RNA sequence: UUUCAAUGGCCCGUCUUGAAACACGGACCAAGGAGUCUAGCAUCUAUGCGAGUGUUUGGGUGAUGAAAACCCAUCCGCGAAGUGGGAACGCCCUUGUGGCGUGCACCAUC
RNA sequence: UUGAGAAGCUCAGACGAGUAGGCAGGCGUGGAGGUUUGUGACGAAGCCUUGGGCGUGAGCCUGGGUCGAACAGCCUCUAGU
């Protein structure tokens, strides 16, 4: 069997109607959800920084963000991921605490009964 | 005796292992010698412009 | 693709190959003759000359290179391992982008085969050089 | 001007482009050739088509 | 090496105006059409459904 | 007196800015050199535009003439100027352009031997001539500057005489008339200028004292 | 063009074989009918840039077809890691002749 | 003296079998980009012809007849040539 690319322009046009389908549907808030900064498991690479999956607990904790909480205003929750040092911890922190400052969290309406 | 394959994996990979500094570095200097290689502005060019 | 013109369909190289084929035949000097004969070489033929070489091969020795022009029919590469450039004259088929302005800014000029053949028609106080072929 | 730069000055709209540059510097080879420079120390030329 | 230092802008009703502009120097450029030709040789194909 | 002007795609223009400059030439302060090389950039060019023989014949005259209309002060810048712009653009021109430029530099070249006389009046010879002297060993005839085509050295040598006769028809004074050839043809590496320049000159030793 | 006269003229292809002999294929005509596409490697040439080089996995963008063209974030691949002869040049000066120097590439000598 | 498609023009001498194989330049076919401000119902293409011409040749141009709606030269690209 061979393989052949004929759809390769096709499938860039497809893709970029998804993300417009997407916004169109959720229209101000952003495409993607905030991702973590991580560095690579390798000597190699453990030198460069780069996107992570989610953002731990311990992260979240000291950001002010509940895990529970934090799904629902477009932050990703890594249970998995861990903060071996300070360094880890804070470089995401701050990432947490700047989309904090630049984030609109509109209002929504709440269930009042009259009494108790 | 000669050496063990617990660290001849270990030896090649720490070879390779520089390659993306180096690549880095590499990268880095030639932009600051590109910056330092610039002719200067010959001051009869906007002379119409 | 050597003997009576070049293989390259590059105008402008044809446009050089004119000139220096009057030069050839209207002049008893062997530097026209060596030049034409560069020029129907190919690019294998003619390899790269790094700044640094120009440079050593000036200075080199007694040095005492006065002002001579550097001719060479091919591209004047640059060494950024050498951190002083000299003033010097090179006249080459190509610069690099690095090479040309290493030499302006570091003193002296830049020429194309056409600008030397106006200052030295018969080539004289000229240093022709040649890249190693041993690549 | 900014999407083609200059020879020495790059591009703007493309990054890290110059426009090339030209094996020659003047194009003109009748201009070089029947210069004064080149045809005051050419030999005296031998006659066009020769007679038989 | 010398050109013509600017270009005159003319209006709707073909009529000059006072205003240039320089000559860019993409018009300095050489001109190869070897290079141009091969270029386009290549580019055309570049649309070309299957068979 | 603007550049652009001068270089317009219309002659009216380019004769109406020309008219405009004469009389900023004329002002009494010190232009500085680039001042002078941007303003013969657009000189150049309303030169390098002429079309008809006739227009260009008359062109060249009038861009001569502006020379002695140019502050004494400042009327040496102008003239190293000129020559400055006339040896980094010749090897540019075409062939069809060359024979337009040739009589452009030939009446500069009598422009200048005009200026010496008229100086003469009043100064004596021999500094007019020390002042041009320095104008064409640091211009045209620098030998450190080896970009100079030859193009415009073989012109001055076919034409220093024959313009220095005409400024001087009854009698050449004795002055260093021919100086800068000889420190050219003594001290310049340029082998073809050195060996074909007392050919193409035609010094009279003549008035000049025997050495 | 037909035909006559004079002179000459063994059936083509394949295989065989010094050569032929051969043995094969051929009733005739029309149409179809066989070194192609692609992946890798090496030489050579051309073209671009050059201690660099390669945009097209993808993203951005593209209103006149938008599967084109145009743009490039992060990677990654491949590269980087002294004495003689001698091209060419200047100076001579008995001027040619030769000599005095400077000596590329490359080959010999340490 | 006009004879610079310098890829042109021009002068001179020698030489000429050829399988395998090596090399160069050309002829023709389908389609594509450009061009000829191209040809065509006052007749395109095709076919026919003891009509004529050009080229060493592959081939090409043309008259007459037949015919009835498309087609070609030049530069480049391409191939189920």
């Amino acid at each position: 069997y061979v393989k052949t690319w004929f759809n390769q322009p096709g499938r860039k046009l497809r893709r970029r109607q998804a993300r417009q389908t997407k916004a169109a549907k959720i229209a101000p808030r952003p495409v993607e959800a905030i991702r973590p900064a991580v560095k690579p498991p390798t000597i190699r690479y453990n030198m460069k920084v780069r996107a992570g999956r989610g953002f731990t607990l311990e992260e979240l904790k000291a950001a002010g963000v509940s895990r529970r909480v934090a799904s629902t205003i477009g932050i990703p929750v890594d249970h998995r991921r861990r903060n071996r040092s300070e360094e880890s911890l804070q470089r995401n922190v701050e990432r947490i605490k700047v989309y904090l400052a630049h984030l609109i969290v509109f209002p929504r309406k709440a269930g009042q009964p009259k009494k108790g | 005796t000669f050496v063990s394959s617990t660290m001849v994996r270990a030896a090649i990979r720490n070879q390779a292992a520089q390659r993306y500094v180096n690549r880095q570095e590499s990268k880095l200097e030639r932009q600051v010698r590109a910056q330092q290689n610039v002719i200067p502005e010959d001051p009869l060019d906007n002379v119409f412009a | 693709s050597q003997r009576s013109k070049p293989a390259s369909e590059n105008v402008y190289l044809k446009l050089l190959v004119k000139l220096y084929r009057f030069l050839a035949r209207r002049t008893d000097s062997r530097f026209n003759k060596a030049i034409l004969k560069r020029l129907f070489q190919s690019k294998t033929n003619r390899p790269p000359i790094s700044i640094s070489k120009i440079a050593a091969l000036t200075s080199r020795k007694s040095a005492s290179s006065q002002n001579k022009t550097t001719v060479v029919v091919g591209t004047v590469t640059d060494d950024e391992r050498m951190l002083t450039v000299p003033k010097l004259s090179i006249a080459a088929l190509r610069f690099t982008k690095s090479a040309r302005a290493r030499i302006l800014k570091a003193g002296g000029e830049v020429l194309t085969l056409d600008q030397l053949a106006l200052r030295a028609p018969t080539g004289s106080n000229t240093v022709l050089v040649r890249g190693k072929k041993h690549a | 001007d900014s999407v083609f730069g200059s020879t020495t000055e790059v591009a703007q709209l493309k990054k890290n482009y110059f426009l090339p540059e030209n094996i020659i510097s003047n194009a003109d080879v009748t201009r070089l050739i029947n210069s004064d420079e080149i045809q005051s120390i050419v030999k005296a030329a031998g006659p066009s088509r020769v007679k038989r | 090496a010398a050109a013509r230092p600017t270009v005159s802008i003319y209006n709707k009703d073909g009529s000059v105006s006072s205003e240039t502009l320089a000559l860019p120097f993409v018009f300095k450029a050489p001109i190869r059409p070897d290079l141009v030709r091969s270029v386009h040789t290549a580019v055309a194909k570049n649309k070309r459904q299957p068979y | 007196p603007f550049i652009k002007k001068l270089a317009a795609n219309d002659r009216k223009t380019r004769d109406k800015a020309l008219e405009s400059l004469q009389r900023f030439l004329s002002q009494k302060k010190k232009f500085e050199r680039l001042d002078f090389l941007k303003l013969w950039k657009g000189l150049f060019y309303c030169m390098w535009m002429a079309d008809k023989p006739l227009y260009q014949q008359k062109l060249s005259d009038n861009l001569a003439a502006l020379v002695p209309i140019v502050w004494i002060d400042n009327r040496i810048l102008f003239q190293s100027t000129f020559w400055e712009t006339m040896g980094r653009e010749w090897t540019g021109i075409d062939i069809l352009r060359t024979d337009k430029f040739y009589l452009l530099m030939r009446r500069f070249c009598a422009a200048a031997f005009r200026d010496i006389q008229t100086r003469s009046k009043t100064a004596l010879l021999d500094k007019v001539v020390a002042e041009y002297n320095q104008m064409w060993m640091d211009g045209p005839f620098n030998t450190e500057n080896l970009a100079f085509p030859n193009g415009i050295l073989f012109h001055l040598a076919d034409i220093w005489t024959e313009e220095l006769r005409k400024v001087y028809p009854e009698d050449v004074p004795k002055a260093d008339w021919y100086l800068p050839f000889d420190s050219t043809i003594k001290s310049s590496h340029n082998v073809v200028l050195r060996k074909t320049l007392p050919k193409r000159l035609d010094r009279v030793s003549e008035y000049t004292k025997d050495s």
